[PDB]
DNA sequence: ATCACCCTAACCCTAACCCTAACCCTAACCCTAACCCTAACCCTAACCCTAACCCTAACCCTAACCCTAACCCTAACCCTAACCCTAACCCTAACCCTAACCCTAACCCTAACCCTAACCCTAACCCTAACCCTAACCCTAAGAT
DNA sequence: ATCTTAGGGTTAGGGTTAGGGTTAGGGTTAGGGTTAGGGTTAGGGTTAGGGTTAGGGTTAGGGTTAGGGTTAGGGTTAGGGTTAGGGTTAGGGTTAGGGTTAGGGTTAGGGTTAGGGTTAGGGTTAGGGTTAGGGTTAGGGTGAT
């Protein structure tokens, strides 16, 4: 018949410290306080809300129920941040 | 009745489309009208950055022992040019990395 | 009847512009998409500043000169200087073939 | 006693490997569910490319790491090694995201 | 015969707003100014965050939606959703009176 | 045989011209056509904008007890709207100052 | 013996003075010489206008002030009030410019 | 007609200027180097600038800078200026 | 822990001046009306790409433990920047003079647009083999004591 | 100098994808015809650069001094390294159905053009909002008790 959703809770615990660690690593950082952890869970969480935003504001105009790659390409264009290598 | 057709590329001596410039300028509503030389001039352009930046990757292919450019590559050639650095300096390359920088001060005493 | 439209690229163009410049090295895929995003960024900025140009001074043409003017403010020194030298040389190729 | 590396020895050892690298540090699943999670509330029932999921991915990647080197910065500045909060804000504040 | 051009403004609709907001303000010669220069410059963002719109989806004309949308994507929550609703009240006034 | 003209801006009960912003639209190279509705929304939009900053630029005037509204009121309320200094926030106003803020760490201690 | 204020209270004086106005805080004609000998290097029996000048100056010292403000910041994060040379590096750093 | 070479001028953006524009900006102690690197800074800032504008002044084919050619150098530098013509 | 004394910014009143707001004319630009044609809407069908689900196995994450070294706080000191004063100098302002320069008007011509046919180039698709990755093994340099 | 360990260099083998080869259809080019955008020349207003004078506000340099920046030392706690157990993600697989996209048919909305009337820009002028100058005063800083 019908294939109905489902909702998501509490997923930015997902983003654990290993991975927040790794990303110190390449970023070139050495030793890393206890209270970055929840900080950066922050910081990434606002980032991502505004690409999003501007991603399902194209996807909405379009008049397409599906975010492409080339919505979200956009989206950083228009905000300082243009990524190569998925279009565009 | 007509003269064999002679690309346009082939008159100016580039690789890259003098045509498919030019349409491009046409269709994307940057002015009323597109000179006849502008598409030739852009192309060279193009083409010249093009060949630079595919040369130093070329170059640091060959230094890590490979036949093939992957975007690591790309990525290492662009960071370690410093016109090109600044030319491209808010782009993201994907799976490009960084440079291998550490600070000296978090280097070990002895 | 039902035909997917058909979608163009800088590939052709950039693989002789590699084979050129290094007889032996070979592209990968990714890479390939990476040289066609940059292609394409570098072409818009210095369209719409050629487009940019004309409006301020009145014009109704994009000419090889609005061109050269928008390379100027785009790129770095060495980099505007040898761009500068190249389409200048080509533009003259170009008209001496009638 | 069985052999032990003196603090930071590994720390300088996994700067080294992961500044190497190239591939992706967070792990897929549990980003792709914290996208869907936060568009949620934007529109209900949106769709995703495995390509718009991949770019995000990248691009929040890209950030983060942007953000860890202005931090490290600013945490030299004030004669310390380790990273702290603080540092993040001022990296922010100056960048002009206003944190 | 060798008159100068004609300059336009945003002054006289300028004034006419504050008088609405502050019947018993006025306004000096270099704030005017600040005035035209915000107004071309919203303008312009909105211009051509609307021509972009259009150009992606491969559409020839530029209409209300593809304006609402760049209002949207340019304006920070309270100002977007305002002005949102400003521009579908005067669509609508303008479409009753034929 | 011809009736009595009606400006399309007193028809959307605006100040803004939208006669002008429609012509500014068809000749500024932003697309080969343009819709009815899109100048008149344009104008609404713009003419919106004005008066939220005008409106508190009156007030900072006011509480600096002047009849005419300066280049620092401008600044002054933009500045001291989230929204709007967001909207402005790579942009200089001329002879606009800054907003008088001491950090409290430089205030003597006691 | 004649009265002396303590170090830091006349600079808070000044601090509260020029955050409460707009002029410009640098001397009209050096700054004018010093714009002429800049761009003489790129073209020589260069002209003005007055408002060129004046546009330039504006312009400049928004970028210093704004730049002063990122220095105390970075200063103040170091648990000190002076600022230093490396505080400028430390902001123009971050900021992207070096 | 004659035209006079000039020289040294950065010497005109006094100590005093600079610790107003200090003060503008909130500060209340000043090291005794940051002047010379604040000259530095000032030097760049206005050369990128100025080379913009003679490029918008030269491609119209005239002599004189004017005011819109120095706000569209600051415009496409990311610093956009209200208040002369734009 | 008030307190006398003293400096500075703010408040108020008056003359005056210059910048704004009102008025008038007029040329240009917007509105109306008739006409035409193509972009955009619409409805159908078609394939296909994403969500949902099951399995499973290795691998990454989590928590507990031990320990050291980095961070923070305190005291001492010393040198550097703030504050103040005075001599002089260089900016500011007001004025003139002229040559360079920028703008307009009339003229006209050639470069750019438009349409059409046809033919050459590039995208989609297939197929193979060579570069890249994986697994096992050995050297080799650097770390900790 | 000594033991230990982790990343790197070597080799054999599989396998994924990049590079070469076909084919066709559509996008670029040649050829002819038309027109208006821009280049050329002359003339005229206008405005920026250079020179003058006067004065007075701002800068530079020297002297006194306090307090802020630098350094050394000592304690302590918090973050790094390590290890075992178990959760969960990465990969493979299938299915179906909802969503995207093309294709043919209409139509009405937007572009064009011409005539005429409204309105916004340019130029002139008076008066009142703002400013400069002079005189209190209220708040707050500083050394003393």
């Amino acid at each position: 018949a019908k294939r109905h959703r489902k909702v998501l809770r509490d997923n930015i615990q997902g983003i654990t410290k290993p991975a927040i660690r790794r990303l110190a690593r390449r970023g070139g950082v050495k030793r890393i306080s206890g209270l970055i952890y929840e900080e950066t869970r922050g910081v990434l969480k606002v980032f991502l809300e505004n690409v999003i935003r501007d991603a399902v504001t194209y996807t909405e105009h379009a008049k397409r129920k599906t975010v492409t790659a080339m919505d979200v390409v956009y989206a950083l264009k228009r905000q300082g941040r243009t990524l190569y290598g998925f279009g565009g | 009745a007509r003269a064999k057709a002679k690309s346009r590329s082939s008159r100016a001596g580039l690789q890259f489309p003098v045509g498919r410039v030019h349409r491009l300028l046409r269709k994307g509503n940057y002015a009323e009208r597109v000179g006849a030389g502008a598409p030739v001039y852009l192309a060279a352009v193009l083409e010249y950055l093009t060949a630079e930046i595919l040369e130093l990757a070329g170059n640091a292919a060959r230094d890590n022992k490979k036949t093939r450019i992957i975007p690591r590559h790309l990525q290492l050639a662009i960071r370690n040019d410093e016109e090109l650095n600044k030319l491209l300096g808010r782009v993201t390359i994907a799976q490009g990395g960084v440079l291998p920088n550490i600070q000296a001060v978090l280097l070990p005493k002895k | 009847k039902r035909k997917r439209s058909r979608k163009e690229s800088y590939s052709v163009y950039v693989y002789k512009v590699l084979k050129q410049v290094h007889p032996d090295t070979g592209i990968s895929s990714k890479a390939m998409g990476i040289m066609n995003s940059f292609v394409n960024d570098i072409f818009e900025r210095i369209a719409g500043e050629a487009s940019r140009l004309a409006h301020y001074n009145k014009r109704s043409t994009i000419t090889s000169r609005e061109i050269q003017t928008a390379v100027r403010l785009l790129l770095p020194g060495e980099l505007a200087k040898h761009a500068v030298s190249e389409g200048t040389k080509a533009v003259t190729k170009y008209t001496s073939s009638k | 006693k069985p052999h032990r590396y003196r603090p930071g020895t590994v720390a300088l050892r996994e700067i080294r490997r992961y500044q190497k690298s190239t591939e992706l540090l967070i792990r897929k699943l549990p980003f792709q569910r914290l996208v869907r999670e936060i568009a949620q509330d934007f529109k209900t029932d949106l769709r995703f490319q495995s390509s718009a999921v991949m770019a995000l991915q990248e691009a929040c990647e890209a950030y983060l790491v942007g953000l860890f080197e202005d931090t490290n910065l600013c945490a030299i500045h004030a004669k310390r090694v380790t990273i702290m909060p603080k540092d993040i804000q001022l990296a922010r504040r100056i960048r002009g995201e206003r944190a």
